[PDB]
This record gives C-alpha cells, sequence and structure tokens, in this order.
C-alpha cells in the first residue's frame, strides 16, 4: 500500500 | 538529441540522471489529499495530487479525487494524470470526466497485474450490462470494442442521468505494459499514442485526456512525457532543441513522480528518438510503426 514497496 | 543518449549509454549514467531528477523535482504541499475523509479515497499513502494543481469534482459534499490537473503552457496540451479508480471512487472518477469535458481515457494498466488488485473494473465490459453510478448520477454504456493484440479501444456512452445529456468517451487500453516496466517496443508505444492522437481525443476543443495507470505517475508519466515532447519538437520546429529532462520536472511541477524507474526514463528518450522521424518530415515512419506493433491477432 506504499507506491515504493 | 541522439548525441546525448548515445553518451548515457556508453558511460551507463541513467540511474544517475533519474536520481538527480528525483532531487531537483518540485515538492508542493498536499493538505486537501491528507485529510482524514479523505484517507479512502487515495489508492496508496505516498502519492497525493498536489494542492495546487489537484481537480475538484463539482460537489458540495466532498470534492476530493488524486487527480491533477498538467497543463503544458508552451506545448499547449493539458493532461489529466489520475490514479486506478477505487471501488468507492468509480463515481468520482467519472464525475470528473464528466465536468472536464474529456472526450478520451487512456489506462495503461491492467485489473490485475502480477497478483495484487490495481484497478476497479470501471468501465463496462458488455454492451447488455451497463453501469450506474447513482452517487454522481451517471450512467455509462459499451457501444463497441476494437480488439488488438496488445490494447483495446472501445466506444463508451457517459449519460448525465440529470440532465438525459449523453458524450462519447474514446477508452484506450494498453495491457501488456507492466507496472515499472517499460513497453515492447518504442513502435508499440508510438503506434499506441498515434492512435490516441488520430482519434482527436487529445485535440484542444475537447478537455484533457484522463491518463492513468496504478498509482498515475509512473507509465502515465512516460506517456504524457513522450507527447509533450514529441509536441514541443513540432512547435518549436527544432528537433534537438527538447530537453527531456527539463520537459519532466516542467511536469512534475503539477503531480509527483512522474516516470518511476530510470529505465522508464531511458524509453521516454528511446521514444522521443524514434518519433523525431515522423516530426521531421517522414510521415510514412507511421505505418512502420503499425507493422513493427503486431497489432493485428
Amino acid at each position: 500500500e506504499y507506491y515504493k514497496v | 538529441m541522439e548525441k546525448e543518449f548515445e553518451q548515457i549509454d556508453k558511460s551507463g549514467s541513467w540511474a544517475a540522471i533519474y536520481q538527480d531528477i528525483r532531487h531537483e523535482a518540485s515538492d508542493f504541499p498536499c493538505r486537501v489529499a491528507k485529510l482524514p475523509k479523505n484517507k479512502n479515497r487515495n489508492r496508496y499513502r505516498d502519492v497525493s495530487p498536489f494542492d495546487h494543481s489537484r481537480i475538484k469534482l463539482h460537489q458540495e459534499d466532498n470534492d476530493y479525487i488524486n487527480a491533477s490537473l498538467i497543463k503544458m503552457e508552451e506545448a499547449q496540451r493539458s493532461y489529466i494524470l489520475t490514479q486506478g479508480p477505487l471501488p468507492n471512487t468509480c463515481g468520482h472518477f467519472w464525475e470528473m470526466v464528466w465536468e472536464q469535458k474529456s472526450r478520451g481515457v487512456v489506462m495503461l494498466n491492467r485489473v490485475m497485474e502480477k497478483g495484487s488488485l490495481k484497478c476497479a473494473q470501471y468501465w463496462p465490459q458488455k454492451e447488455e450490462k451497463e453501469m450506474i453510478f447513482e452517487d454522481t448520477n451517471l450512467k455509462l454504456t459499451l457501444i463497441s470494442e476494437d480488439i488488438k493484440s496488445y490494447y483495446t479501444v472501445r466506444q463508451l456512452e457517459l449519460e448525465n442521468l440529470t440532465t438525459q445529456e449523453t458524450r462519447e468517451i474514446l477508452h484506450f487500453h494498453y495491457t501488456t505494459w507492466p507496472a515499472f516496466g517499460v513497453p515492447e517496443s518504442p513502435a508499440s508505444f508510438l503506434n499506441f499514442l498515434f492512435k490516441v492522437r488520430e482519434s482527436g481525443s487529445l485535440s484542444p476543443e475537447h478537455g484533457p485526456v484522463v491518463v492513468h495507470c496504478s498509482a498515475g505517475i509512473g507509465r502515465s508519466g512516460t506517456f504524457c512525457l513522450a507527447d509533450t515532447c514529441l509536441l514541443l519538437m513540432d512547435k518549436r520546429k527544432d528537433p534537438s532543441s527538447v530537453d527531456i529532462k527539463k520537459v519532466l520536472l516542467e511536469m512534475r511541477k503539477f503531480r509527483m513522480g512522474l516516470i518511476a524507474t530510470a529505465d522508464q526514463l531511458r524509453f521516454s528518450y528511446l521514444a522521443v528518438i524514434e518519433g523525431a522521424k515522423f516530426i521531421m518530415g517522414d510521415s510514412s515512419v507511421q505505418d512502420q510503426w503499425k507493422e513493427l506493433s503486431h497489432e493485428d491477432l
């Protein structure tokens, strides 16, 4: 749910 | 312009250049996006629209949608970049399309990608099973469909149930572009872009085209950067006068994070280089792209 995953 | 590309490729500096852009990129506040009543309207918690360029729904309840107006003054084109709609924002998405008078939607993701849900099924897949968005008084009906090997164009009818006005929306769905990845070839990308261009959906008499992927910054950024660069080349009437890096920084004044990997930036160069041929006068390279795209079967 973080774009930078 | 190929000089600058041939050098970076030999020197292997693409990741350094991409990091340079991240460092220099604008940083504007996103207060409306971070309000608690808007937590369920954001797909990712580290991707938000800037307050100054966000699209506002014409709504008294809550005017928020995770979408940004990217207005390229010099290239004379506007884009709306947005996240792939959520189950609860499909009505807002089409409210936005209607209120901004968009004629085209470009979708660069798939609803399910490598396992995870990236997007809600926000448009109808069967003529006889139309969608009604009661919260926003809209109705959406699939009219026809043009399926190609790596993309599909659908004709949709958007009806404002209040006034019974109807509009035709063209949906361009690119199905073979992975998250954090690039298109198969510049030919298949440019063939897709020129299909969008040919449709008239980007004409200035229409509202801004809506472009989305998963977050609305990565693949969406690549698409809009290439189109604007080719626009600038034609308008200035000088190919190698366009600095891809400065154009991307200009776009990132309007939405954070545009272009998500260094390889997507490399591809953007590759696509503008290949597209320059058409701008320079070789109008027939367009039919070439169609052939290398394998769009049939």
